[PDB]
This record gives C-alpha cells, structure tokens and sequence, in this order.
C-alpha cells in the first residue's frame, strides 16, 4: 500500500502507511496541498509515539476484541498532549 | 496472528505489520518496496543477532506479546555498500525533558 | 428519555470486565438518574441479577472515563434463551490520542495546578472538562431523539 514520510524537529524520518497517517486531520490537510511532512516542533520521542497511536487506532477501531490500553510514560505525556492537540 | 514492527536504520523508521508465520525474507521484500534496495543488499537484526532469511518472524521472537500496535518490536536494518555490509547503526530518539514540577 | 423500564421480568447477566480498568457499573433508575453498583477489578466477571429493559452504562471507578459494553455505550438485558445468561463485555474504547493524553496528565497533575502547565489556554479547559455521566447522558438523549 501507499506510504508517507513524517520528519521530526530533530531530523528523524518516520515512514508510515498513508491510510494510518490520515488518522490526523492536520496531516490529511498537509498532504492535500502544500509525500513528506516536516514537524518543526514535534521531537522524535513524541512523533514515534504518534505513529504508534495511528497503527493502534487503525488496528483496534471497530474491532469486536479486547482492546489494550494505549500506554504513555509520564515524561512524554505533556508534549504528546500538545502534538495530539495540533494533529487532532 | 499479526506482529507490529519498527524497521530502524540510522535516522529512518518504517512502521509495518506482518504475519507471525511470514519469513525474514518476506520482510526484506516489504523493505524493498519502500527503500528500493533488494533483499540481497539487506541484513535484518534483533538487538545484535543477525536474522536468517528462512526463519519465521515468530521463530525470531516477534510475537503478539513483544510486537504490538501500541508497543512495536524493533528490527535493525543495515544495507550493503559495494560488496560489503556496513556496521548496524540505529540513532536513538531524543530524550524527553525533566518531568515538570506539577507532574512530579 | 434514557431510563430503565419497570418490566419486573428477571434477566441473568454476566458483567465481564475485559479492560485494564477498575469498572464501576452504573444503573439508570426509572427516573433516568445514575446509581453506582459494586466495582469489578480488571479481568473479572460477575453473574448478576437484572431485568429486561434495564439500562446500564460502565465507567472507570476512579476517574469516570467512559467505557463500552458489547461495542456500544449502553447495555439493556434481554430474555435469557436456553437457560444462558446475557454477556455484557466491558472493554476500553479506542480513545482519541488527545483524550488519552488528557487522562494521563489529569492522573498526575492536581486540578489547581492545571493552570501552572506551560500549555495553550484551550488545553486548560480540556483538562478541566472531566468525564461526567450526566453530560454524556444529555448527548445520548439528544442523539436518541434525532
Ligand atoms: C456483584 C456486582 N458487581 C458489580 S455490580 C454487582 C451487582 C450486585 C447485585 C445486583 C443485584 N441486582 C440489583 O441490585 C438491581 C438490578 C437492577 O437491574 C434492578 N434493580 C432494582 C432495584 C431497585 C428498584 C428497581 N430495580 C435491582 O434489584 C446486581 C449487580
Ligand atoms: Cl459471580
């Protein structure tokens, strides 16, 4: 299937499935007009967890099975909240 | 059953899924379709052990317990550069800041 | 609108907690008001006595975060066929990343210190809007009419 590249502020490149990245409305808008998106304020320890959320969301949404918890370490919680708010 | 992985090399990470019964070679075919390098120019690792092409991903230790959507397992990747393989180098992610005073 | 029907027809139900949270079962009485029932530790099941048409919802016992029961928000026991109880599988929903983040920041910061966090103003309001059974019932009655 199709893939996109999401670059963090510290230069890490995250290659994720396009369908998975379209979980975020902001990423969908960035790909509709002006397959790479650069995030000047999201560091790699936050953006790697954002990509883990997309696969978690796509795998478990609408599934009739036991849903596991999405874990978030206390050290990243506030920056991940800021990134999730920007990405929707 | 499906296993969820992070194929990592230098500063690039591929988030992908595969079957537990699928082989290390079939995972190199997935990497080929993304980074345009053939399986013969690839070496996949787990921690520091090189993985043999004919083994299943379950036989390497990537199962529903270690490779989850919300907690994916890492597969190291090293490409062939002129008849010789480079040393496995995975750059780590940034360190989070100090835990705020109100969160401590 | 959302209330239990006083059918007086017994129905045996298995409350099966398939979530990592301590679950608070909540029964909506004949006036639509929520009543708390004993809590279920994670991964436990209880065979309970209920009635047909009775309306139940399930929340996290500590934070009141919303939970699903048989993939939906409300559970109504039906007739027991072939001497079998009705299963009410309580599971975590797939929360939005923002909601899960709000859940973790709320579990670590006292509400009086939300304003001390260096975050945008709208995020203070989001943190303060704690999960509330009364609010979600209003949202569900409005969508039940529409
Ligand atoms: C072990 C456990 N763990 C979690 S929850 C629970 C439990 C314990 C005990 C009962 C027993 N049934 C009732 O208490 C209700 C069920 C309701 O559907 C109707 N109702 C009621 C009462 C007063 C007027 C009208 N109806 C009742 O008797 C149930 C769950
Ligand atoms: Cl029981």
């Amino acid at each position: 299937m199709m893939y996109v590249k999401l670059i963090s502020s510290d230069g890490h490149e995250f290659i994720v499935k396009r369908e998975h990245a379209l979980t975020s409305g902001t990423i969908k808008a960035m790909l509709s007009g002006p397959n790479e998106v650069n995030f000047r304020e999201i560091p790699s320890h936050v953006l790697s967890k954002v990509c883990m959320y997309f696969t978690y969301k796509v795998r478990y949404t609408n599934s009739s099975t036991e849903i596991p918890e999405f874990p978030i370490a206390p050290e990243i919680a506030l920056e991940l909240l800021m990134a999730a708010n920007f990405l929707d | 059953m499906d296993v969820f992985l992070m194929i990592r090399r230098h500063k690039t990470t591929i988030f992908t899924d595969a079957k537990e019964s699928s082989t290390v070679f079939e995972l190199k075919r997935i990497v080929e379709g993304i980074l345009k390098r053939p399986p013969d120019e690839q070496r996949l690792y787990k921690d520091d052990q090189l993985l043999d092409d004919g083994k299943t991903l379950g036989e390497c230790g990537f199962t529903s317990q270690t490779a989850r959507p919300q907690a994916p397992a890492t597969v190291g990747l090293a490409f062939r550069a002129d008849d010789t393989f480079e040393a496995l180098c995975i750059e780590p992610f940034s360190s989070p800041p100090e835990l705020p005073d109100v969160m401590k | 609108v959302l209330r239990s029907v006083n059918s007086r027809e017994p129905s045996q139900v298995i409350f099966c907690n398939r979530s990592p949270r301590v679950v608070l079962p909540v029964w909506l009485n004949f006036d639509g008001e929520p009543q708390p029932y004993p809590t279920l530790p994670p991964g436990t099941g209880r065979r309970i006595h209920s009635y047909r048409g009775h309306l139940w919802l399930f929340r996290d016992a500590g934070t009141h975060d919303g939970l699903l029961v048989n993939q939906t928000e409300l559970f109504v026991p039906s007739l027991n066929v072939d001497g079998q109880p009705i299963f009410a599988n309580i599971t975590l929903p797939v929360y939005t990343l923002k909601e899960r983040c709000l859940q973790v920041v709320r579990s670590l910061v006292k509400p009086e210190n939300y304003r001390r966090l260096d975050i945008v103003r709208s995020l203070y309001e989001d943190l303060e809007d704690h999960p509330n059974v009364q609010k979600d019932l209003e949202r569900l009655t409005q969508e039940r009419i529409a």
